[PDB]
């Protein structure tokens, strides 16, 4: 966005019990990722990775495994209460990367800014035959 | 929901052992009668694995009109013991004897 | 089970035929073919029989015989429920006229 | 204990008749297996006639209850706080459509 | 009637109507000619 | 990630994953899709991966000639060709058990033993050899000649001996020289160690290396080679009455026209073996001197392909262009060399039983059985391996702007009518053949067997009177003396083709009833719907109305996902994967037409077939059912004879079918989560979480999926046969 | 006598047969009094298998080893042989009946094809059109050659949806 949010552990988590289909040991060796929203009151929602969860009203904070439970939790905020939330992805050395509005506007607009990438400015089908690109490492819809 | 998978991983285990110590032990007898080993099958004759429990439910269930049920006349059925009941020269009902294949075939 | 309740029974079921038991004899057959049908149901996927209904509809096309509603191949829910429902008939059919002429024809 | 139970006979039109079998008793059909017969000896039923007129009371009954689907769905609508009572439905389900069930046959 | 015409225009009760037809014609025949094997008279 | 297993694919290596084993070892020798790699590297790994397939298949029967002159019966078979079973190899089993080791003990052998169905015993007796040193000297020669072919595996990839990339395109050269030297001077070796060798020890001759060079082939001495008087060779051959191990009713022919078979063992002549082999050889030896080499005179393949273009645009651009498309894609070559080796399999199965070419092998019927259905799964196989090869040919090397407007542009261009074509006779052939099926079925249940459709094999069994069948009737050519065939050639090969067709006993062409017609038009569709299913994945394999983009997303790709309806088995592999059923369903068919037929055959009851094979109720009660009995028999409660491994193995087949049916119906989803559930397991206990996984687990692919039931459904498939057929066929036979 | 086959009227398995099939249906018909229903039937049975034993004979058919008629199936030997109406007659006739379906359910699709929403009438059948094409393809042969002359049979490959290369 106009300048990209930090993620702050210090924010509390929803109200929630014990979890089962949380984190696993890939949060300690690789990177795990972590969904932060500000509800304006409080509410109960359904977390990807289980059951049912009450977040608090104020910022909260939730741990996930794979960047598809963080984009169903947001996708699921948005569609039920329009929360707008983003998750970063935190490695096994505490690198903090930002992942879902990069440019703070949403992938579903344009914002103007993004620069298009992997995009061939040839029709679907004028691709050349795989006898054309043979023993080179180059994919015929890759040129 | 929240233990879900523990009640998968719990059940898929059980499932994974009582696969191995029923069907493998078919085809431990199989193997074992094929390669001349009657006495090392798990049959009526060489490893005596008797339901003891479903064979201490019918003799029980076989006195149960003897003593915990004394107004009953008979017991409540013929397939825990007793004499047999056939009608027109057919057997209606008799006694049902439980072994290793049955054992077998019940787990 | 092979040989002495497989092999030993449905003896009454393949040798029914000139009899009153014979049509069983017949279903017998005709749920092996069920319990096979199914199979390609079960296996296979949905783009293969997309593409030779491609083929089909061309050569429906060739003589104008094409018709207005687009026929498609079955999806893949669909698919897997023939499947299910065509395995599932014939084991039971199958089951059903190896027992009834079994215990019909010695019973 | 000597003539099989029947209550199937088939047309004969290409050979099919002789699916009826010599069941005893002069007749000829196909031995059934569902135990009417027995069912029906239990209920006292001894000619065709009661037969016949369970036959014509059961075609009434269902008659009356296609008609009760009809009305009850275009006619007379029943409400979801209707459908709601459980502890109307739970009643009324043990007390008159198994209690009295049973006292009725029992009876 | 015209709607009820409609639902017997339907796909499935033409397709009962022309079995019922086909196998009443079939099962006739077969019965008033009893195992018809070679074509003769 | 970047592991060292998959050093043919860094994509491969950086996969945290078990599949990463798996892909691992299924794409190991796919080098056209190997990272950093050519064209010539391609060529020399393929020429060293033909070097070791050869040095394997020479071990391989250097191994069974040991296995043969060791813990065998071979001389005592050669003394008495008829009674005693012959041995395959030794059996050492710790868990076995003393009735196991008394029941296996057969053949006069000190311990148990397996009996040989491969039919080595037959060929090695009709080839001339009768000693266990023999074949011990030939085992330890393949052995010698496995190393010197590891020699040149080796020798002919090291840098400085690399065959160029135009030396493997040079096609002429190479069909000049495999026409000439591997097929016309290698049969001319082969007819003459028959002279030599075969010839006089199937007259009570000896004749090794020690006595070589001092015996003569025939009492002429090679003047009649020269002087032309080559019929000196067809004067005295053997009599009726001759004896394969003596000298008794012997002749001295070494090359003859004896048409027939040897009265005595019930095989061709070792003569007529010699004479066809030295006319091969020099018709291959002729034809070799065809294409273009180095010198002025040959053909050019291109040139013959540019010529060969109908007029008035009846093929188009007609065959132009294919020179270059044949020799650029390897897969073409494949896909013509496995279908053109598939046909011969094919041909071999049904001309060895017809025709025994290894004395005692009719006899022999389990042998001849295990043989036929061996060499006709091979074929079934080795044919969707052409049309699968055929399919990568069309999605990988395959230039539309080359070959513009020639033949195979028109079958692209037509592929639908093709498909369509071949839909309809396979629907056509179904239906009627399940229609008579039913109707014989439901003829026979009522008690009046006499309504059965039964259509007389009236074409075929026309052309069996046109090649000399008189039981038939009829009056054409070969049984009639008037026709001019039968006038030709009168006392060359037909008082001995006409005495071996006449006769019922033996397998060549035997009498064909209305069962025979229906189960070879159930042939027929079997054929023509794999045909079917192969050629719409091969001519969809680069694009379709579903999938237009077919040919980037390479040969084998799971699917496209749920998307326009759903896109599951939509590429050109899985097609294959589907056809690989239909195969064993086809071989299968023929299979069981062969094992019936020649069962009531040997037992005498041709009649039992006649009348049981019209409905589908005898082909499971009078052959699946009734020949069963022995098998299912070989272990029991009661004990135990020689059939009990047989029994075995059929439950082993029967199980295997049962495992493909496990890896066939579930797809992914469920083991994925399940192995997911595990993981959870296996990370959230103690005592058990301190040792953990390198490699992730995870469900096998769709197309891995594909892959493990198809193995598994086709191994279950083949040792569930083999067990049943060498079962019936040996506990009743010897 | 063709193809080494006896005629079922000189044959002798044919006989063995229909003693068979007599000798089992009168000893299923004599476990029941002459006065029953299932004694009318076993005989009408009996009288129905006599007819067909009777009927498949002085027709030509053909047997062989098992007294099982067989079907002569070369046409012209079938001709010459009396043989035509055992397989050249009757796929004569369903080749009518099957181009009679062909050609009605073609015209159906055609004149169906004109109206707006032809799915409709598709799954909605117009049963006075389809009876009126059912009574009107008794000359589908004629019809459907003369379509082929005037080339409203094909379709033109340029207007033909085909599968990318
Ligand atoms: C024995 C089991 C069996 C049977 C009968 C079939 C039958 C068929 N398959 Mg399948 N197949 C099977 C197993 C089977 N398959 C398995 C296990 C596999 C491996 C996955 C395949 C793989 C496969 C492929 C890859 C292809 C086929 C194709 C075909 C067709 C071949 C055309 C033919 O022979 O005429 C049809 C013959 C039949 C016997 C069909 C059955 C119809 C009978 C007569 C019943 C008709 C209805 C009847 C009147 C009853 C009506 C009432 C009832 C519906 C309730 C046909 C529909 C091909 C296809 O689509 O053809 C164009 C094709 O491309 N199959
Ligand atoms: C008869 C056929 C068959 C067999 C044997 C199997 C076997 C299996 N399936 Mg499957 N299944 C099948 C068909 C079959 N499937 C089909 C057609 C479907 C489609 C509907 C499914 C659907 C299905 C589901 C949905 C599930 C299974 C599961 C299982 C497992 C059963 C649990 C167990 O105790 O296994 C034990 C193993 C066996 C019984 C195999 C035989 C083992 C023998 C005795 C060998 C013993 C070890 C041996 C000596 C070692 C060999 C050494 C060698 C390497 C040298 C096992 C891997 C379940 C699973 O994953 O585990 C719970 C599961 O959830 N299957
Ligand atoms: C495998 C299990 C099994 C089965 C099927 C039976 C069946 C039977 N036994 Mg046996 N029994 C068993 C195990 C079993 N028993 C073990 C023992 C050792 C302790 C005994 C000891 C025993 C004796 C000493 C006697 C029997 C007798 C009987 C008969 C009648 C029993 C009866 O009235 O039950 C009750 C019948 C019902 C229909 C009740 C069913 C209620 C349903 C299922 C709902 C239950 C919900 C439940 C109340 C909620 C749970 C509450 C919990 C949280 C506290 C019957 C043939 C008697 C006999 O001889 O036969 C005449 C008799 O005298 N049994
Ligand atoms: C004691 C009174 C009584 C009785 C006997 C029944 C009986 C029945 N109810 Mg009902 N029910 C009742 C009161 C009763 N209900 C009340 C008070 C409510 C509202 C809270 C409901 C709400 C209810 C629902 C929502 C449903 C039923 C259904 C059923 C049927 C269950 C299927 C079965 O067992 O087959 C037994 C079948 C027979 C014995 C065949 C004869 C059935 C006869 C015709 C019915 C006679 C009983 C009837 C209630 C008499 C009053 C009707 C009168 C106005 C004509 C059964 C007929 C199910 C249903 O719709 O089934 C059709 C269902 O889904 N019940
Ligand atoms: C002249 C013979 C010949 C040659 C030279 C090739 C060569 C090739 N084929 Mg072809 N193919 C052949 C025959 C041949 N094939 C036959 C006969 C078939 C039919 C079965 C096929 C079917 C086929 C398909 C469908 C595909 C290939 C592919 C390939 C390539 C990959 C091979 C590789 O390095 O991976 C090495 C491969 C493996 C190690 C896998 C082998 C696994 C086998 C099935 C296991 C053995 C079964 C069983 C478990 C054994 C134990 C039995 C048990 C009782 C103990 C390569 C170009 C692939 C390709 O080009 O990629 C696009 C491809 O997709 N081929
Ligand atoms: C005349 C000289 C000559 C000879 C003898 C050979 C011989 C051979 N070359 Mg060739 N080659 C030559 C010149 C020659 N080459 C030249 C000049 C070039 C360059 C232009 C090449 C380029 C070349 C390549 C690129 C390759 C070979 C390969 C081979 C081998 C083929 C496979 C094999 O063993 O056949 C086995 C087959 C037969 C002997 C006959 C075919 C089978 C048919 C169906 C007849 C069956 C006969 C009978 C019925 C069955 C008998 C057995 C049964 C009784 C058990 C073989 C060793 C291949 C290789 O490396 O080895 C695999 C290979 O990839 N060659
Ligand atoms: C293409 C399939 C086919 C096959 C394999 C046969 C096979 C046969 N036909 Mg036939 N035929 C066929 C189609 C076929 N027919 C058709 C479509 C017609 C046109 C109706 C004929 C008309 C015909 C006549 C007129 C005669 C044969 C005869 C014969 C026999 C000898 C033919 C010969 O050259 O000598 C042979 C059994 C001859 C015969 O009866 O053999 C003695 C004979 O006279 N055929
Ligand atoms: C009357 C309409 C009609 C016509 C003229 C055709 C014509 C054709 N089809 Mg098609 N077909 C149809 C309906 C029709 N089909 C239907 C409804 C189906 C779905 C079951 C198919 C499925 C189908 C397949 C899978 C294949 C063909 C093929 C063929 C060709 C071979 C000729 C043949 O008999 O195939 C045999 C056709 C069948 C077995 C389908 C019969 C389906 C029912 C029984 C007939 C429907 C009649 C219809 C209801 C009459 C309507 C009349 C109206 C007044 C209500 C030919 C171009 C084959 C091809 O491509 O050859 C080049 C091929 O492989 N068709
Ligand atoms: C064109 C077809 C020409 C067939 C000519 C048949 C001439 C002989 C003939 O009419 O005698 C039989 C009388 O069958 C009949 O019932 C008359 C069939 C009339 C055939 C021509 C229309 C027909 O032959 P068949 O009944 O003895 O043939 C065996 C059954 N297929
Ligand atoms: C055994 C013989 C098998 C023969 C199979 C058919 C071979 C010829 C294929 O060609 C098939 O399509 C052509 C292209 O639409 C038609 O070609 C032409 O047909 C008519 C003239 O004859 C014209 O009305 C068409 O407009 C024209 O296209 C052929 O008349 C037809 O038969
Ligand atoms: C064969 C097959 C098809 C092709 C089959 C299709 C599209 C369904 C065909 C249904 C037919 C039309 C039913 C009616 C058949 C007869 C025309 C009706 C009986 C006719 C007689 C009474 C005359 C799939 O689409 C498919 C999809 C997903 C998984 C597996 C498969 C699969 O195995």
């Amino acid at each position: 966005p106009w300048k990209q949010p930090e993620l702050d552990p210090d924010t509390p988590s929803p109200i929630f019990g014990g979890s089962t289909g949380g984190l696993l040991r890939k949060a300690q060796v690789e990177e795990f990722y972590v969904t932060t929203w500000e509800s304006p009151k409080e509410q109960i929602f359904e977390m990807p990775t289980g059951g049912a969860a009450i977040m608090r009203k104020g910022p909260n904070l939730l741990k996930f495994a794979r960047k598809e439970q963080c984009l169903a939790l947001t996708t699921q905020l948005r569609t039920k209460f329009k929360m707008t939330p983003c998750f970063y992805r935190v490695y096994a050395d505490g690198k903090v990367e930002y992942l879902h509005p990069k440019d703070g506007v949403y992938p579903e607009k344009v914002n103007a800014g993004r620069v298009g990438v992997n995009q061939n400015m040839r029709s679907i089908g004028e691709n050349v035959d795989p006898i054309k690109v043979k023993f080179t490492g180059s994919q015929p819809f890759t040129i | 929901i929240r233990h879900r998978d523990a009640i998968i991983s719990h059940l898929n285990w059980v499932s994974i052992f009582l696969g191995f110590h029923s069907f493998g032990l078919y085809i431990h007898n199989d193997t074992m009668s094929a390669l001349g080993r009657p006495q090392d099958m798990f049959s009526d004759t060489a490893i005596q694995l008797q339901p003891v429990f479903a064979q201490w439910i019918q003799n029980t269930h076989f006195t149960a009109p003897q003593l915990t049920a004394p107004n009953a006349l008979a017991a409540t059925s013929l397939t825990w013991g007793g004499d047999v009941v056939a009608v027109g020269g057919k057997v209606a009902m008799m006694p049902i004897a439980l072994g290793t294949s049955d054992f077998l075939v019940h787990h | 089970w092979l040989r002495d309740f497989l092999w030993a029974q449905s003896s009454q079921v393949i040798q029914s035929y000139g009899s009153a038991l014979s049509a069983y004899g017949l279903m017998f057959l005709g749920a092996h073919f069920v319990w096979a049908f199914s199979l390609m149901f079960l296996f296979s996927g949905r783009g293969y029989w997309q593409e030779l209904i491609e083929s089909i509809v061309w050569a429906h096309n060739k003589l104008r015989v094409a018709p207005s509603i687009q026929p498609r191949a079955l999806s893949i829910t669909q698919g897997r429920a023939v499947g299910v429902a065509h395995y599932l008939l014939g084991g039971i059919a199958t089951t059903w006229s190896f027992f009834l002429a079994r215990i019909i024809a010695v019973g | 204990t000597h003539i099989k139970p029947s209550a199937q006979v088939v047309w004969p039109i290409v050979g099919q008749e002789i699916l009826n079998g010599d069941v005893g008793g002069g007749f000829q059909g196909i031995q059934i297996t569902s135990g009417f017969f027995q069912l029906w000896r239990a209920s006292g039923i001894t000619s065709e006639l009661q037969l016949y007129s369970t036959a014509i009371g059961g075609l009434v009954l269902a008659a009356a209850c296609f008609f009760a689907g009809w009305f009850h769905y275009h006619k007379a609508a029943p409400k979801l706080e209707w459908f709601q009572n459980v502890e109307s439905m739970l009643n009324h389900h043990l007390a008159g459509l198994l209690g009295l069930g049973s006292l009725a046959w029992a009876g | 009637m015209k709607d009820f015409t409609t639902y017997l225009s339907t796909a499935p009760v033409v397709g009962l109507g022309w079995a019922i037809f086909t196998s009443g014609l079939l099962i006739e025949i077969n019965r008033f000619f009893p195992d018809p094997l070679v074509f003769s008279f | 990630a970047t592991k060292l297993f998959p050093k043919f694919s860094q994509g491969l290596a950086q996969d945290p994953s078990t599949r990463r084993i798996w892909y691992g070892l299924a794409t190991a020798h796919d080098f056209e899709s190997h990272d950093g790699m050519t064209e010539e590297n391609l060529y020399q790994k393929i020429f060293a991966s033909h070097f070791g397939q050869l040095a394997i298949i020479f071990l391989w029967t250097s191994g069974n000639l040991f296995h043969v002159a060791w813990q065998g019966n071979f001389e005592q078979w050669v003394t008495d060709p008829i009674h005693v079973r012959p041995i395959a190899h030794a059996i050492w089993d710790p868990h076995f058990g003393q009735p196991a080791v008394e029941a296996f003990t057969r053949g006069g052998a000190s311990g148990p033993v397996n009996i040989a169905t491969s039919g080595v015993y037959q060929w090695w007796y009709t080839i001339g050899l009768r000693s266990n040193q023999e074949l011990y000297v030939s085992s330890v020669f393949l052995a010698l000649v496995s190393a010197v072919f590891l020699f040149a595996g080796w020798l002919h990839l090291q840098p400085n001996f690399q065959p160029s990339l135009s030396w493997f395109k040079d096609a002429e050269s190479r069909l000049n020289h495999h026409l000439s030297g591997l097929f016309g001077v290698s049969s001319l070796a082969w007819t003459g160690h028959l002279v030599h060798v075969a010839i006089p020890e199937s007259r009570g001759q000896h004749v090794g290396w020690d006595n070589f060079l001092s015996v003569l082939p025939h009492p002429q001495g090679l003047t009649p080679f020269w002087s032309g008087n080559w019929a000196a060779y067809a004067q005295n051959p053997d009599t009726a009455s001759h004896a394969f191990g003596t000298a008794d009713g012997s002749g001295t022919a070494i090359l003859t026209f004896l048409g027939g078979f040897h009265p005595q063992t019930q095989s061709l002549w070792l003569s007529d073996m010699a004479h066809h082999h030295l006319a091969i050889a020099v018709l291959f030896i002729v034809a070799g001197h065809m294409y273009r080499t180095n010198f002025g005179i040959g053909h050019r393949l291109e040139a013959i392909l540019e010529a060969h273009t109908p007029p008035a645009g009846g093929l188009g651009a007609g065959h132009k262009g294919l020179f270059h498309t044949v020799n650029n894609s390897l897969h073409f070559q494949l896909g013509l060399a496995l279908a053109s080796v598939g046909t011969i399999t094919s041909l071999v199965a049904q001309h060895m039983y017809s025709l025994p070419p290894y004395a005692y092998l009719a006899v022999d019927f389990t042998t001849q059985a295990s043989l036929y259905t061996h060499h006709q799964y091979i074929a079934g196989f080795i044919m969707c391996g052409a049309f699968a090869h055929g399919a990568i040919f069309f999605i990988r090397d395959y230039d539309p702007e080359q070959n513009k407007g020639n033949v195979l542009a028109r079958v692209l261009d037509h592929k639908e009518a093709i498909i369509s074509h071949l839909s309809w006779v396979s629907l056509f052939l179904g239906f009627h053949t399940l229609g008579l099926y039913v109707h014989n079925d439901v003829v026979q249940a009522f008690g009046t067997p006499e309504k059965q459709i039964l259509i007389e094999p009236v074409f075929a069994q026309w052309i069996q009177a046109a090649q000399g069948k008189s039981l038939y009737g009829f009056d054409l050519l070969l049984a009639s003396s008037s026709s001019s065939a039968y006038s030709a050639g009168q006392s060359l090969w037909l008082p001995g083709w006409l005495e071996a067709i006449n006769n019922n006993q033996n397998s060549l062409f035997l009498t064909i009833g209305p069962g025979d017609f229906l189960v070879h038009h159930a042939i027929a569709l079997g054929l023509h719907t794999t045909t079917l299913i192969l050629v719409k994945g091969a001519l969809d394999a680069r694009g379709s109305k579903l999938m237009p983009d077919k040919k980037d997303f390479g040969y084998s790709f799971p699917c496209d996902g749920p998307g326009r309806g759903g896109t599951c088995d939509i590429s050109a592999y899985d097609a294959f994967y589907l056809a690989v059923f239909w195969m064993l369903n086809t071989i299968g068919w023929v299979t069981f037409y062969w094992h019936w037929k020649h069962l009531t055959l040997w037992q005498g009851n041709v009649s039992q077939f006649d009348e049981s094979s019209t409905y589908l109720m005898g082909w499971l009660r009078d052959y699946l059912w009734l020949n069963s009995s022995q098998l299912i028999n070989g272990y029991n409660p009661f004990g135990m004879n020689s059939l009990s491994v047989w029994a075995w193995t059929f439950l082993f087949g029967h199980l295997v079918y049962a495992t493909g049916f496990m890896f066939l119906i579930s797809w992914r989803g469920y083991w994925q989560e399940l192995i997911e559930t595990l993981v959870w397991a296996h990370e959230k206990t103690p005592l058990a979480n301190l040792v953990y996984w390198k490699d992730k687990p995870v469900a096998l692919s769709i197309v891995q999926a594909r892959l493990v039931g198809l193995a598994h459904f086709s191994v279950g498939y083949i040792f569930t046969y083999a067990a049943f057929l060498i079962a019936s066929t040996s506990g009743r036979f010897g | 006598d063709v193809a080494g086959l006896t005629p079922c009227s000189e044959s002798k398995a044919y006989n063995k047969l229909e003693r068979k099939e007599l000798k089992t249906l009168e000893k299923r018909l004599k476990k029941y009094e002459p006065g029953s229903a299932p004694y009318l039937a076993l005989q009408a049975t009996k009288e129905r298998t006599q007819n067909r034993f009777k009927n498949y004979a002085k027709a030509g058919l053909l047997c062989g080893n098992d007294g099982l008629p067989h079907l002569i199936s070369d046409p012209g030997l079938a001709l010459r042989f009396n043989h035509a109406g055992e397989v050249f007659i009757p796929t004569f006739g369903f080749l009518y009946v099957a181009g009679y379906i062909g050609h009605v359910g073609r015209q159906y699709i055609i004149k169906s094809k004109e109206d707006a929403k032809p799915t409709d009438k598709e799954i909605i059948l117009d049963v006075p059109l389809a009876l009126q094409l059912a009574f009107q393809g008794w000359a589908w042969p004629l019809a459907a050659i003369q379509e082929l002359r005037n080339g409203s049979l094909l379709e033109k490959d340029e207007n033909i949806t085909v599968s990318p290369r």
